């Protein structure tokens, strides 16, 4: 009932930044410890994550790319934006963007793990390619 | 290291028992922030499959099983049927790179 | 008295901030308003509420709080659960009385109405009857929170999310401890 949906460009050139969007619908991202993250697939590869942001302006970047990652949000159009600075071939991938419903699964430990495990609501996924 | 480690595949025939494998570390299966699993139709959005280590979201059959022990944990799922052709992936949060890491992931199909 | 100071009452209070007065010296019927059929919920535990008023007393404590209909078997007598724990909790010796009555259409809003707000989180349980003073960020995960409320460190509960076409379950009740 939740939807997402990335939009953008095939082709972003290499160092660079990227803004992809991500409007959802059926929750505020302005709910209580909602978040909007992040992630990304490599050809036949595995899941990395990437990012998320906060109603309350918090956010989190993988460590090692965080100069490199940027996330921003429009509450007014729950909407979540994923940009990308110093791109590179390398960082060719299908992107994802998802919803986390409040905090963690309240229920059990009354959410006293950082984030219980994950997020819910997964979007379709966009194929970003760079090339110069 | 910064992916869960699974053998690259498991396989049976319709009605078998195929189990996945799924090798952290201290930080994620180990001393971390417990294992959730995901089942995923290749190309198609994931879905969460398994949470809280031993969780089932509404849907999975009760014949998946998760297990952790120190940093190794595995999934089951005794008595594979035609809905179980799909892509399988293990997730786990790890404290030493403060992310959230996935394994490798199995496909299945019937035989 | 003035039962209908707290029955025909206009604002009730939210559980976190649930409202306490003393009562004496004054004129009740007490059959009338049990037998009034006015309220969804009217449970003594002690006395008898079958015309046991007979009596005049000292004094008179009235606890008034929102909850959902749902949630109504755990606010009472030697009850266990998340708001007793967390939120209000009551000794299971009460000698007194329950009475609650769904509220939904003046205790609704259009749009929702978030004016009810409950503890989510304590350390400790409450050592009889105490209300919503305090409410700061506490830790409820690994480490300090020095501010903003944030990462494993946060506030009591939010809003009830009593929109006028909810479930009973999901309706607001307005109820009223006597002791």
């Amino acid at each position: 009932e939740v939807q997402l949906v990335e939009s953008g460009p095939g082709l972003v050139k290499p160092s660079e930044t990227l803004s992809l969007t991500c409007t959802v619908s059926g929750g505020s991202i302005s709910s209580s410890s909602y978040y909007w993250g992040w992630i990304r697939q490599p050809p036949g590869k595995g899941l990395e994550w990437i990012g998320s942001i906060y109603y309350r302006g918090s956010t989190y970047y993988n460590p090692s790319l965080k100069s490199r990652v940027t996330i921003s949000v429009d509450t007014s159009k729950n909407q979540f934006s994923l940009k990308l600075s110093s791109v590179t071939a390398a960082d060719t991938a299908v992107y994802y963007c998802a919803r986390h419903v409040r905090s963690a699964y309240y229920y059990g430990s009354g959410s006293y793990r950082d984030e219980g495990n994950w997020f819910d609501p997964w979007g379709q996924g966009t194929l970003v390619t760079v090339s110069s | 290291q910064s992916v869960l480690t699974q053998p690259p595949s498991v396989s049976g025939a319709p009605g078998q028992r195929v189990t996945i494998s799924c090798t952290g570390t201290r930080s994620n299966i180990g001393a971390g922030h417990d294992v959730h699993w995901y089942q995923q139709l290749p190309g198609t959005a994931p879905k969460l499959l398994i949470y809280g280590n031993n969780n089932r979201p509404s849907g999975v059959p009760d014949r998946f099983s998760g297990a952790k022990s120190g940093t190794s944990a595995s999934l089951a799922i005794t008595g594979l049927q035609a809905e179980d052709e799909a892509d399988y992936y293990c997730q786990s949060y790890d404290r030493t790179l403060t992310s959230y890491v996935f394994g490798t992931g199995t496909k299945v199909t019937v035989l | 008295c003035p039962f209908g100071e707290v029955f025909n009452a206009t604002r009730f209070a939210s559980v976190y901030a649930w409202n306490r007065k003393r009562i004496s010296n004054c004129v009740a019927d007490y059959s009338v308003l049990y037998n009034s059929a006015s309220f969804s919920t009217f449970k003594c535990y002690g006395v008898s509420p079958t015309k046991l008023n007979d009596l005049c007393f000292t004094n008179v404590y009235a606890d008034s709080f929102v909850i959902r209909g749902d949630e109504v078997r755990q606010i009472a007598p030697g009850q266990t659960g998340k708001i007793a724990d967390y939120n209000y909790k009551l000794p299971d010796d009460f000698t007194g009385c329950v009475i609650a009555w769904n509220s939904n259409n003046l205790d609704s809003k259009v749009g929702g109405n978030y004016n009810y707000l409950y503890r989510l989180f304590r350390k400790s349980n409450l050592k009889p009857f105490e209300r919503d003073i305090s409410t700061e960020i506490y830790q409820a995960g690994s480490t300090p929170c020095n501010g903003v409320e944030g990462f494993n460190c946060y506030f009591p509960l939010q809003s009830y999310g009593f929109q006028p076409t909810n479930g009973v379950g999901y309706q607001p009740y307005r109820v009223v401890v006597l002791s």
